[PDB]
């Protein structure tokens, strides 16, 4: 069970971090889209839960990519991988 | 096994197809591979995940519409996946990353 608590992430790169943590994903993650695609389909443990918290307040930072990192979670579901997403 | 960057590139420029200890990653689901297991070589001796469809998320490798990339794990000898791979384009551009996908080398 991972929790993204959006209120409290600063930037995309905190964004990805939080990830790692709370995924436990590998000490060599890439912190990036390709990676997390790796991360979520050959490394991290089923099932998974990602509860992302407040995503509308992601989509107010200036960087892009919130949006980009949703969709590699549900592609990895798409793909067979054990993933629940919970936008609240 | 053909496991390094010079062993797999050379491999697919010679034969246009991986070695033969790659499976990709729903065939070895298929066999019982448990990914945060480790378990690979338990399910699949000798053998690494390779061949699946890379995407090219963040587009740094060229990309056209006519042109498909796949990926495959290179120095992978069993247990926990590693960060580097072999990136290979259907018109046999060759590629390389060795730090999970955030720079990547030409090779060929």
């Amino acid at each position: 069970k991972a929790v993204i608590n959006g209120e409290q992430i600063r930037s995309i790169s905190d964004l990805h971090q939080t990830l790692k943590k709370e995924l436990a994903l590998p000490e060599y993650y890439g912190e990036n889209l390709d990676a997390l695609w790796d991360a979520l389909t050959g490394w991290v443990e089923y099932p998974l839960v990602l509860e992302w918290r407040q995503f509308e307040q992601c989509k107010q930072l200036t960087e892009n990519g919130c949006e980009s990192v949703l969709q590699v979670f549900r592609e990895a579901k798409a793909e067979g991988a054990d993933i629940t997403i919970i936008l609240s | 096994v053909i496991n390094t960057f010079d062993g797999v590139a050379d491999y697919l420029q010679t034969y246009h197809k991986l070695p033969d200890n790659y499976i990709t990653k729903s065939e070895a689901q298929a066999l019982g591979w448990v990914a945060s297991k480790g378990n690979l070589c338990d399910v699949a001796p000798g053998k690494s995940i390779g061949g699946d469809i890379f995407s090219n998320r963040e587009g740094k490798l060229p990309g056209k519409s006519g042109r498909t990339w796949r990926e495959a794990d290179i120095n992978y000898t069993c247990g926990f996946r590693n960060s580097d791979r072999i990136l290979y384009s259907s018109d046999w551009l060759i590629y390389k990353t060795t730090d999970h996908y955030q720079t990547f080398t030409k090779i060929r």
